[PDB]
RNA sequence: CGAGGUCCCGCGUACAAGACGCGGUCGAUAGACUCGGGGUGUGCGCGUCGAGGUAACGAGACGUUAAGCCCACGAGCACUAACAGACCAA
RNA sequence: GACACUAAGUUCGGCAUCAAUAUGGUGACCUCCCGGGAGCGGGGGACCACCAGGUUGCCUAAGGAGGGGUGAACCGGCCCAGGUCGGAAACGGAGCAGGUCAAAACUCCCGUGCUGAUCAGUAGUGU
């Protein structure tokens, strides 16, 4: 059985998503489809997910920008991984 | 260090006639190095404007040019006057 | 109390000053402590190689340039120990003639 | 110490030592050697300056300016007012080697351009002969075939030079030569 | 640009402030263990040692823009510098390696 | 590997479901690592991933 | 063992390349500048006039102006550039 | 008037500037010994280069044993830090860097020899 979360993107682009839009990155795979992407990442990380936006790459995997709630604020669940 | 008067402009008339400005530029530069064998052939580019001043089909027949020789090597600063 | 044989002294690319110790004519190409033990111990000369001294007059470092040979000429009592070998003279040149025969060196 | 009065020939070199010394007129030929007498000077203290007269031929100029300028104090450089106009090269060419030598000096001499022959109509003005021999000179330093005048990029003027020169009018014909002496004495 | 000269005096500094030792081990911010044990004189023996063979060099080979290819080109000046040093060829292209690594990273600094 | 088919049989069905969610948390931190560049050891990220398909396979085998 | 020649440089009475011809400071070979000789047809600006229009404004006319602009020719003129120097040769 | 030729003048480079010797040095190289456990200590011959001031050849139109400089990564000589080598040590050796120099070499500037060029245009003679 295939896992939704792979890693998180660390790139440049997503420590500004990180600390300005308060976002987290990460690779999940291709199919798994917002909501389940949503549900994943609270429950891995015990956080509340207010949106998920995704891209197909090109790398052969999908990208989702997860926008936290204000109080969970995202910089921090960050620096324990 | 010393000011001359360049014909050879005369001689760019064997060129057609819409293309003499390139003619020109090419007759002071070997004009400056030959008289003047210590004499590189850097142009200040307020001859060149002066040369293509009526255009490019219409360079005068005669440019004073101050031009300036040290000593060691052989160059050559030139400008207008 | 042994005596000194560095290959400076067997060595005709040297000058005199370099440490050649005899006359051209009679002295080496390259001798190395090595072959000159190997020469003075066949001949019934008690003698051992120190292998890592180095001649003050030796610029160069490298191995085939360096070590250092000691024979044994008299005995604790006085006697020669053999005959033919009174100075060291005597064995510099009995060496500077038994190398060019040694079979590396003829090879 | 000694004044040095130099120029062409027929500028007045002599004209104007004798009228400085005599306060008279007399003939005189072409020199062909120096001449020298004490001179003494209008100021209150009147000091006295040795006014040596060196011939203006160009086969004699340099050959006595050398044997005399680490004497001079000062030099008179003459010039024909009156015929400054045919003359400027010359005059400019052994002016340039004046300078030279001057500056070349430890303790460079004090020099004054005495346009002379003022009483002749024709005669340009102090001003002009100024202004015309800064113009040749300033080209002259670049044709001349190391000590050079002034800057080079910068226009030739006498008042870029590390000296004191001067410039007054005068006539050896009695004659009118006030500003000459006024400036002998300044220097004494 | 970092010459043979500037890694010679860079040592000179470092092992000045070698001893003075005792008030850098009294502040804080190096972390645990700041200076211990004890490989503080063996350490600058090798720059002594190092600064010894440079000492060899003369000034074309000091203030060259690029030390290393001074010797590169002109391999017998190797073979000199370790005469006078004495140490090894080897002893002396170790230096030059270990400048050309030093003088890499200070660009990179 | 150090994980064999005999010691996963061995294990009580409550057994694997732990061994099985403490897999996935050496696996998902193995990821963070490689994130975050990973300290390691290839060989075992590998390691975890068949360990745990071992684990669902004999989950299914045995009934749970 | 140096007569001449090639290259070179400045140009053509020559010319598709090559060739040919001339000159190279003992110089007028080319350019600059000035003048001569030529082509157009009177410049910008300003002044007066101008049908008129309160005025603003105003096509245009005259004067300054044989002006202005321009030249692939000639002369004067070494100012600038023909330097420097190479090579071949019984 | 104008040109030539000899003598000759100015100037910047113009061109050019021996040979063989004694004595004492410095250096290099070779060759014999004595002493010594090494680094070495001691002593005799030979050759070459150069230097100091000193002769003479019968030597050239001139030719002085003049005064600087540089000394090169090393590749001239000295003194040689460090390090290196021999040594238990004392010391000694090879020696880079650095410094240095009557005495490797190479170069200037000086009287004297040739010698380009420059400037003068005088002295005579000739056309």
């Amino acid at each position: 059985q295939y896992q939704i979360l792979k890693y998180p993107l660390t790139t440049e682009s997503a420590m500004k998503k990180i600390e300005d839009n308060n976002t987290l990155v990460f690779i999940v795979d291709l199919k798994a489809d917002k909501k389940k992407i949503k549900a994943a990442v609270k429950k891995m990380y015990d956080i509340q997910a207010k949106k998920v936006n995704t891209l197909i790459r090109p790398d052969g995997k999908k990208k989702a920008y997860v926008k936290l709630t204000p109080d969970y604020d995202a910089l921090d669940v960050a620096n324990k991984i | 260090t010393r000011e001359y008067t360049v014909n050879l402009h005369k001689r760019l008339h064997g060129c057609t006639f819409k293309k003499k400005a390139p003619n020109a530029i090419k007759e002071i530069r070997k004009f400056a190095q030959k008289a003047m064998g210590t004499n590189d052939v850097r142009i200040d580019v307020k001859l060149n404007k002066h040369i293509w001043s009526s255009g490019i089909r219409s360079v005068p027949r005669r440019v004073r040019v101050r031009i300036a020789r040290k000593r060691n090597d052989e160059e050559d600063a030139k400008e207008e006057l | 109390r042994f005596i000194c044989i560095y290959p400076a002294y067997l060595n005709n690319k040297k000058t005199i000053a370099e440490g050649r110790r005899i006359p051209i004519s009679k002295a080496v190409e390259n001798p190395t402590a090595t072959e000159i033990q190997d020469v003075c111990s066949a001949v019934g000369l008690n003698v051992f190689l120190e292998k890592n001294k180095m001649y003050s007059r030796e610029w160069n470092r490298d191995v085939q340039y360096r070590g250092r040979v000691r024979v044994q000429l008299k005995q604790e009592d006085g006697s020669l120990c053999l005959v033919q070998f009174p100075s060291r003279k005597s064995v510099m040149l009995y060496a500077a003639e038994m190398i060019p025969k040694l079979k590396t060196r003829t090879q | 110490r000694a004044v040095l009065f130099v120029g062409l020939c027929d500028s007045g070199k002599t004209l104007l030592f004798v009228r400085l010394l005599t306060g008279q007129y007399r003939d005189t030929q072409t020199s062909i050697t120096d001449s020298s007498a004490i001179y003494k000077v209008n100021n209150n203290r009147g000091n006295s300056l040795t006014l040596i007269d060196l011939p203006g031929h160009e086969s004699l100029r340099f050959q006595l300016l050398d044997r005399f300028k680490s004497s001079a104090r000062a030099v008179v450089f003459v010039v024909d007012s009156a015929a400054f106009q045919r003359e400027v090269k010359d005059v400019a060419e052994f002016l340039y080697q004046v300078l030279i030598d001057s500056m070349a000096l430890k303790n460079s001499p004090s020099l004054l351009i005495a346009c002379n022959k003022q009483d002749i109509a024709m005669a340009k003005s102090a001003k002009l002969i100024q202004q015309q021999l800064e113009k040749e000179l300033n080209t002259l330093r670049v044709t001349r075939s190391p000590a050079q005048l002034g800057k080079k990029g910068k226009e030739f003027e006498f008042s870029q030079l590390p000296l004191k020169v001067e410039f007054l009018e005068c006539s050896a014909k009695s004659a009118d030569i006030q500003d000459l002496e006024k400036w002998l004495a300044k220097i004494a | 640009q970092f010459t043979l000269r500037d890694m010679y005096e860079q040592f000179q500094n470092i092992m000045k402030m070698g001893p003075f030792s005792q008030i850098l081990g009294m502040i804080p911010g190096f972390g645990t263990d700041f200076m211990s044990k004890g490989n503080e004189q063996e350490s600058m023996a090798r720059l002594k040692k190092l600064m010894t063979i440079m000492d060899s060099m003369n000034d074309q080979e000091l203030d060259s823009t690029d030390g290393a290819k001074v010797f590169s080109k002109q391999p017998g000046r190797i073979q000199r510098v370790a005469r006078g040093s004495g140490v090894s060829t080897r002893d002396v292209q170790e230096l030059l390696t270990q400048y050309t690594k030093f003088a890499q990273m200070v660009k990179k600094m | 590997g150090k994980v064999k088919a005999g010691e996963l049989w061995n294990k009580s069905k409550d057994d694997l479901t732990k061994q099985l969610a403490e897999l996935k948390t050496e696996l998902g931190q193995l990821r963070i690592q490689k994130v975050a560049s990973s300290g390691s050891k290839l060989n075992r990220i590998h390691d975890i991933r068949k360990s745990i398909a071992r684990v669902l396979t004999v989950i299914n085998a045995k009934q749970r």
